[PDB]
RNA sequence: GUUCAUAGCGACGUCGCUUUUUGAUCCUUCGAUGUCGGCUCUUCCUAUCAUUGUGAAGCAGAAUUCACCAAGCGUUGGAUUGUUCACCCACUAAUAGGGAACGUGAGCUGGGUUUAGACCGUCGUGAGACAGGUUAGUUUUACCCUACUGAUGAUGUGUUGUUGCCAUGGUAAUCCUGCUCAGUACGAGAGGAACCGCAGGUUCAGACAUUUGGUGUAUGUGCUUGGCUGAGGAGCCAAUGGGGCGAAGCUACCAUCUGUGGGAUUAUGACUGAACGCCUCUAAGUCAGAAUCCCGCCCAGGCGGAACGAUACGGCAGCGCCGCG
RNA sequence: UAGUGACGCGCAUGAAUGGAUGAACGAGAUUCCCACUGUCCCUACCUACUAUCCAGCGAAACCACAGCCAAGGGAACGGGCU
RNA sequence: AAGGUGAACAGCCUCUGGCAUGUUGGAACAAUGUAGGUAAGGGAAGUCGGCAAGCCGGAUCCGUAACUUCGGGAUAAGGAU
RNA sequence: AUGCCUGGGCAGGGCGAAGCCAGAGGAAACUCUGGUGGAGGUCCGUAGCGGUCCUGACGUGCAAAUCGGUCGUCCGACCUG
């Protein structure tokens, strides 16, 4: 018989292989479509979730009650030190798919990149790419590399570049760099190949590809939560207190005549650590990392045109469970998937951005730097010392 | 042209709020909230500035035993504004209104939240304090 | 932005933080956190609480 | 139906479909297949209530009903009754109809049927009977197989590692309000639209804790009752002694963020053009065409492949290419 | 469709097969109101013991053979047959 | 049949006396459980039914209605310390 | 299960029946006020006795009927060898 009262189902059937993610680094399933009219550029980057803070900004939406009004919005900080290009990969179209054609690496590979090639770096002899680099310093090897580049230019239609992060500049415990293919979109195949070859063994800052007030995509893995019940995994209704054999369950698993439980029935299992791809994340501010000309330059992280202070994005005592942000960082509106120290993949929008919200210009007015390790109440140590005055430990 | 900017709802069906006008009514028993599509087993709830159907439980016998439209003036539930401040009013209050938004009474006791004042000009006209 | 002063303690309140309380008589108060809000709602006098700014002003602490 | 059989209905007659009603039969089950409802949950049907696209008027606008492709997404909160059913209050675009052993008791409950104790009314001499009422009346077991949810893994790739492709499966977004249009089109007046735009909301899905709230045994820091270390100090016991405030972590439309594009076309409306010297969307050919279907975005990744690095100096060893036995 | 207060037309009320009433009392059966609260909106978090893994010790129920589905026919609802 | 608190042979702590936590120990703190709790706003809207939980609670000083078999109701109810 | 014989046992509090004393009013009949008194198949409540609810735990159990909270009674038609 039909159910007495209709109700929408719990959860989405389009998201339910609910398995612990096989990969840790976020994966770009589909790069932006390539058109041979715009200049060459990258479409992906790797960052690390540092923390979250406030923002103050005037709204510029006519007709809204919030027009020309200051608002407080949550923003997340993603530290993005520059990446190093180490190789390129070519692809050829096939009626079966798109298989890789040829991969060429650079003569010099950093130890951080070589960390990824070994499961046990301590026990390893660090022999990776020992014979490969002999090609770059020999006439026969140079001729072979020239032939490889010519073949990729003649046959390949999709070109991707291998780049790795600089884990030395991060405060994280791990030292193994993250290596990812980044697709180069731009002019013809030859132009993209030559541009990628020029960028070999070179650092690519994040500001080259991403700009201010731009909608991007964030790709990463969700926070892991282990084995969870159906009440928490699928947000089903709880049975009343009188229930004998447990109330944090689903009462009717299925019907009789189909003598199986369908795949659409909510059940207990792994919750969290799922690969996700969010869309329409707006870049409020692209920050400049610590640099030294005479002394330290820390103002640019958290100084605005209205504050003009020497603050940094790091709160008092630093970011909780992450550390201190020293390199370049990207400020995204709202929240992103993953926990602290989680590597996040920044991807360009796959859609044309023509909207009032998408084209809105962002002008920061104030950045909150109060300590997140408790109920902070002072922006800087100087303000705290001025308010409190001298203490016993002086 | 202005929007509503939804806030936390803390007055479900069955809540009894005190009337804040000189009509004579003392309490307003909320029986439903206008403009609620509804979900299974979900009790409709009302924020400040929302039209509701209310019934007077104690007060003048004329107003009792019938349904009156009402608009919530204050609520103890702390709701977030677009500028990042959470506000609550220490008491839940409302006034008896008609279908077109004209108040039945003539004076309002206590402050009125700015959301209700902006949404209902007639209420804001007789409001003594705003927010 | 206009920074507010806590009605109980006296510290500055930034737009992100704090909590606003409107009394029925027609007065509005600002609180840093649940500590000051609970102290205020319990009718505790701020001049008897050592860490409040008003107490330090009363006792001429510092300076 | 003012005139007019077919805008909308339709008697007297007649032809059908369904097993979501009660019936007829006793074919399976009496070495036992746990029943009526309610709660929870998934899926399916269309005989379409609303939304998308359209044809019709006794369609001027608004509104209204008739019909077509169409089940993608929705179809609510309560008073009474165990109730299915039923009626009312309120909101809403709508509160459409049903199946899945009259879905669902090793999922729950036991309110009513339906054991044993009793009360009332009727019947009987009586023991007792009553689709007549009332009251109290034990709801067992999964550790087996499959199915499902997740987690190790497995055959080949000489061994390992990195970066990737993809066949296949799942799939998702939905509806409403306010401003302008516009008191305009329309209309004697009363009344009274729509498209493109702007600001937002409901339901749903995926996240996250900067802020607000919750939790709190970091048993963190004060304050306290009774007792115990002779007392002060410092502490302990009273299954977490009690009570304030409370870090981090989890967590709430109870805070915050995000939710997408093409192709083929259905109904329909058309172009050219005969059959049928005329006319015709159709016969040949062609156009526009949607909550429809498929795919893209998204999630998983084949007893499925690809490129690249190192490939066992040893104290015994073992390999990789070449040719010729 | 509950409860209470009035009517009697009482299928089938009625006077020790006792009628009516009635203070106090009742782990007796019902209605409403005040306060209260996670019963609920709408769930979350914390504690102890299990469940989990390990060392040792270690049963029972049950068992034609066994165990992936759609439709057909069939003892008119199949894991086996097509 | 001791001391303290306490109206008390109530509950809690202690002395004389007794014992090893009740047919085993170690490592983590997943889901479901069993036993305790806390929850912003609403306050029974849940359910057949306020089931369960919660609210009140000791003592002192005030005050205490209808009804009644005049005995009660009664710690009625409601206040302050 | 019931009768009989012979033994044992049942904290701490509340309400306050007869009887009695003193004071005041009355012409008498007698009536009020404040005390004393401790009766009751009296009340709260422990031990004991029993088993309403959670239709809780368990339900190849600790147990062929036990366990936790909450409960009725607890000077008499009381409980018990
Ligand atoms: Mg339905
Ligand atoms: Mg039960
Ligand atoms: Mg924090
Ligand atoms: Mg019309
Ligand atoms: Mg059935
Ligand atoms: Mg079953
Ligand atoms: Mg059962
Ligand atoms: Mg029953
Ligand atoms: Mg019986
Ligand atoms: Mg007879
Ligand atoms: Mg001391
Ligand atoms: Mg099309
Ligand atoms: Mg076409
Ligand atoms: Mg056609
Ligand atoms: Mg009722
Ligand atoms: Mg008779
Ligand atoms: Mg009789
Ligand atoms: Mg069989
Ligand atoms: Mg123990
Ligand atoms: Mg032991
Ligand atoms: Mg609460
Ligand atoms: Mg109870
Ligand atoms: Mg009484
Ligand atoms: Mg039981
Ligand atoms: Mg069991």
């Amino acid at each position: 018989s039909h159910r007495k009262f209709s109700a929408p189902r719990h959860g989405s059937l389009g998201f339910l292989p609910r398995k612990r993610s096989s990969r840790h680094r976020g994966k770009v399933k589909s790069f932006p479509k390539d058109d041979p009219s715009k200049p060459v550029h990258l479409t992906a980057f790797l960052g690390y979730k540092a923390g979250m803070t406030h923002i103050v900004r005037e709204v510029d939406r006519p007709g809204s009650k919030v027009n020309k009004k200051e608002v407080v919005e949550a923003v997340t900080i993603v530290e993005t030190p520059p990446m190093v290009v180490v190789g390129i990969v070519g692809y050829v179209e096939t009626p079966r798919g798109l298989r890789t054609f040829k991969t060429v690496f650079a003569e010099h590979i950093s130890d951080e990149c070589k960390r990824r090639f070994y499961k046990n770096w301590h026990k390893s002899k660090k022999k990776a790419f020992t014979k490969y680099c002999k090609k770059w310093q020999d006439d026969a090897g140079k001729r072979q590399l020239d032939k490889d580049f010519s073949s990729m230019k003649k046959y390949c239609q999709v070109i991707r570049v291998l780049a790795h992060t600089q884990m030395r500049l991060l405060p994280l415990r791990q030292k193994k760099a993250h290596l990812m293919e980044i697709q180069v979109n731009g002019g013809t195949v030859a132009e993209k190949l030559d541009w990628a070859r020029e960028r070999l063994e070179q650092q690519v800052p994040v500001s080259q590809v991403f700009g201010q007030d731009e909608m991007i995509d964030v790709i990463g893995v969700t926070k892991g939560k282990g084995y969870k019940g159906v009440t928490s995994r699928w947000h089903t209704k709880k049975l009343p207190r009188k229930t004998h054999r447990g109330l944090r369950k689903v009462a009717c698993i299925g019907a009789w005549h189909p003598a199986r439980v369908a795949f659409s029935v909510a059940r207990a299992g792994q919750k969290g650590y799922h690969h996700r791809t969010e869309i329409n994340k707006k870049i409020y501010k692209i920050g400049q990392g610590y640099l030294i000309k005479d002394g330290k330059l820390i103002k640019n992280n958290a100084s605005t045109d209205y504050d003009l202070s020497d603050k940094s994005i790091n709160p008092l005592g630093g970011f909780v469970h992450y550390g201190e942000v020293t390199n370049d960082f990207v400020m995204l509106k709202g929240c992103v998937v993953g926990t602290k120290k989680r590597v996040l993949t920044l991807r360009k929008s796959l859609l044309v951005q023509t909207k009032r919200r998408a084209l809105e210009k962002i002008d920061l007015k104030f950045i909150d730097t109060t300590s997140k390790f408790g109920h902070g109440r002072f922006q800087t140590v100087e303000e705290k010392k001025a308010f409190m005055g001298p203490l016993k430990k002086d | 042209s202005g929007a509503k900017f939804r806030i936390s709802l803390g007055l479900p069906v069955g809540a009894v709020i005190n009337c804040a006008d000189n009509t004579g009514a003392k309490n307003l028993y909320i029986i439903s909230v206008k403009g609620i599509k509804g979900r299974l087993n979900r009790l409709p709830a009302a924020g400040v500035g929302d039209m509701v159907m209310a019934t007077v439980k104690k007060g003048k016998p004329e107003l009792r035993k019938k349904v009156h439209p009402a608009v919530v003036i204050r609520q103890r539930k702390s709701y977030r504004r677009k500028d990042g401040v959470f506000l609550y009013f220490e008491d839940n209050a409302g006034v008896i209104v008609n279908n077109k938004g004209e108040m039945k009474g003539s004076a309002i006791t206590g402050p009125v939240a700015k959301e209700c004042a902006d949404l209902w000009p007639r209420i804001a006209s007789n409001a003594g304090s705003i927010a | 932005m206009k920074v507010e002063l806590c009605s109980f303690s006296g510290y500055k309140i930034y737009p992100g933080h704090g909590r606003r309380y409107a009394r029925t008589d027609g007065k509005v108060f600002q609180f840093l956190n649940a500590k000051c809000e609970s102290a205020f709602l319990s009718k505790r006098n701020p001049r008897q609480i050592n860490w409040t700014v008003l107490y330090r002003r009363k006792h001429k602490k510092g300076q």
